């Protein structure tokens, strides 16, 4: 029943620039007794366990660069990363140790904030093979943009779909720092030999007026 | 590192009872730790087991047939032992260890204290 | 070399039985508190219990107690954990973690998957570089693994050796309640009569391995 809120919860900052991540604890974490704040820092990449910065608030763990300083006491704490590396880009924590149950924050996404890219947009239409399975899967691909906020929308002839597709985001690439999306269209395959045009509208910030990606059904 | 423990070399159970304080290392408010006596050279015999509460609250247990009680205090703990039998009579040594707040922490093995049961 | 290895994880029906396992080398096990730390896919991390260097000392986090115990075993390295009376919401990937001051070291995690769904090989299609599929001289070609449960599986391009402008995405949850994710690669549109590409798909849950060559349409 310590509980940690840290904030923001998503925070965007230039290469080299400084990011500042904030830890609230419910409950005093120093320990009158050693004057030590029990306070650790993790980063954690995707796919990849967390990684220890810093414990004891604001002392840093053998091979933590320089750039990465805990600081503060008893109840707000802060992570400071002075000059932000493409491979910095994580998710943060922080936690008390010390008293159990042991608690974490919700986390802190830190990204790269880049000049705006524009998607390159595909449609590819559902394979010949899907088709025999009685289903129909049409996928928009977006590939390297930035910021992530970007729109897509599924017509099918001329007529926009609502909750029968799905999108999906990597995380930021190591040499781009954009994203690439994901949006599949699933029909029956009954439902597909009914209709003949098929299309995205990608809706973004690099973009000047939204770009349309179609196919006719048999072409 | 390790804790230390100091505790007296002999103590003499009058009425069959005694009080063997453990004095550690280490400042035991406001942590959860566990202390233990131990009865025999080997150690084998578990006496007494004083679970410690970040909110200084005590969860005693005896578990080998003996009548034990505990009392915290600062680096210390204490084991009240009551109705002990004079074939009791032997070397006994206090354990502990601290999990939170961390490191996690045992002691060093200590010397032991003789009870004589009169 | 520290190493944590986990074990034990997988897909069980709710109200049944898990034992996960952590084998350690590299420090002196018997030394150091070690815990489990749960993560629901795309969540945040909770701790879950911890356990003394001696095992003498057992501490529960509030939604795991009564149902889960935390043991170990000096003399073999190895740290256990017995879910009993599994609920869909523990369903997370279990870490065990080495503690020192905080936890400094993390294995890399098992998946426990909570649910009455059946064991689902995934089929997969195919996304063909066509002319529709070339834009601004670049063209894009890919893998849709549709249908398959549980988590996870994995995605190459010729086994193994391509991985510039690769693109796997996550996995979403259909509605079905079958997972699907594409993988995607782009290259110049004038490469495309001049390499072989094939995705390599396994989902070890279900023994699946395919090896789809995709041709351009
Ligand atoms: C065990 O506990 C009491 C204390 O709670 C013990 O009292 C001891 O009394 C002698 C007499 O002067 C003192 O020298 C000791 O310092 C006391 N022990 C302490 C404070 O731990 C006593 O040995 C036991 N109880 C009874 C009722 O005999
Ligand atoms: C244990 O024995 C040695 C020799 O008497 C002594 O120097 C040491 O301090 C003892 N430990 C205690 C009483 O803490
Ligand atoms: C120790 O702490 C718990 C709460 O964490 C409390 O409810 C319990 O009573 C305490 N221990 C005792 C007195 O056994
Ligand atoms: C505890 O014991 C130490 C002696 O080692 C003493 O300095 C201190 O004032 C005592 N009080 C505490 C910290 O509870
Ligand atoms: C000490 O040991 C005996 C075991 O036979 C125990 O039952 C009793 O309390 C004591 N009596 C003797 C025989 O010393
Ligand atoms: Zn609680
Ligand atoms: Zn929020
Ligand atoms: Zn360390
Ligand atoms: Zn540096
Ligand atoms: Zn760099
Ligand atoms: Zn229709
Ligand atoms: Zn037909
Ligand atoms: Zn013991
Ligand atoms: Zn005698
Ligand atoms: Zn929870
Ligand atoms: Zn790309
Ligand atoms: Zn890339
Ligand atoms: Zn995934």
């Amino acid at each position: 029943d310590i509980v940690m809120t840290q904030s923001p919860d998503s925070l965007a900052v230039s290469l080299g620039e400084r990011a500042t991540i904030n830890c609230k604890s419910s409950q005093s974490v120093l320990y009158s007794s050693n004057n030590k704040n029990y306070l650790a820092w993790y980063q954690q990449k995707p796919g990849q366990p967390p990684k220890l910065l810093i414990y004891w608030a604001s002392t840093r763990e053998s091979g933590v660069p320089d750039r990465f300083s805990g600081s503060g006491s008893g109840t707000d704490f802060t992570l400071t990363i002075s000059s932000l590396q493409a491979e910095d880009v994580a998710v943060y924590y922080c936690q008390q140790n010390l008293r159990p149950p042991e608690t974490f924050g919700q986390g802190t996404k830190v990204e790269i904030k880049r000049t705006v890219a524009a998607p390159s947009v595909f449609i590819f239409p559902p394979s010949d093979e899907q088709l025999k399975s009685g289903t129909a899967s049409v996928v928009c691909l977006l590939n390297n943009f930035y910021p992530r906020e970007a729109k897509v929308q599924w017509k099918v002839d001329n007529a926009l779909q609502s909750g029968n597709s799905q999108e999906s985001v990597t995380e930021q690439d190591s040499k781009d720092s954009t994203y690439s999306l994901s949006s599949t269209l699933t029909l029956s395959k009954a439902d597909y030999e009914k209709h003949k045009v098929y299309a995205c509208e990608v809706t973004h910030q690099g973009l000047s007026s939204p770009v349309t990606k179609s196919f006719n059904r048999g072409e | 590192n390790k804790i230390l423990v100091k505790q007296s070399p002999m103590l003499v159970a009058y009425d069959n009872a005694v009080n063997l304080s453990c004095k550690y290392s280490y400042n035991l408010f406001s942590r959860e730790f566990r202390a233990s006596l131990h009865k025999g050279l080997d150690s084998a015999v578990e006496v007494c087991v004083v679970y410690g509460n970040y909110s200084q609250q005590l969860q005693v247990y005896s578990k080998t047939g003996f009548n034990c009680d505990g009392k915290l205090g600062n680096e210390s703990v204490t084991f009240y032992l009551q109705n002990l039998y004079v074939n009791q009579t032997d070397i006994y040594f206090c354990k502990i260890e601290v999990m939170y707040p961390p490191p996690y922490l045992d002691n060093e093995k200590s010397n032991g204290t003789i009870i004589h049961v009169k | 070399e520290v190493q944590l290895l986990e074990s034990g994880g997988g897909l069980v029906q709710p109200g049944g039985s898990l034992r996960l396992s952590c084998a350690a080398s590299g420090f002196t096990f018997s030394s150091y508190a070690m815990s489990w730390v749960r993560q629901a896919p795309g969540k945040g991390l909770e701790w879950v219990s911890a356990i003394s260097g001696s095992g003498g000392s057992t501490y529960y986090a509030d939604s795991v107690k009564g149902r889960f115990t935390i043991s170990r075993d000096n003399s073999k390295n190895t740290l256990y954990l017995q879910m009993n009376s599994l609920r869909a919401e523990d369903t997370a990937v279990y870490y065990c973690a080495k503690s020192y001051g905080a936890f400094d070291y993390w294995g890399q995690g098992t998946l426990v998957t909570v649910s009455s769904a059946s064991t689902k090989g995934p089929s997969v299609f195919p996304l063909a570089p066509s002319s529709k599929s070339t834009s601004g001289g670049t063209a894009a070609l890919g893998c849709l693994v549709k249908d398959y449960f549980p988590e996870p599986v994995t995605v190459s391009w010729n086994s193994g050796a391509l991985t510039s402008g690769v693109h796997t995405f996550p996995a979403v949850l259909q509605s079905s309640g079958l997972y699907s994710l594409s993988s995607v690669v782009t290259v110049p549109s004038s490469s495309l009569g001049t390499q072989t590409y094939i995705c390599n798909v396994n989902h070890k849950p279900s023994n699946t391995k395919v090896d789809k060559r995709v041709e351009p349409k």
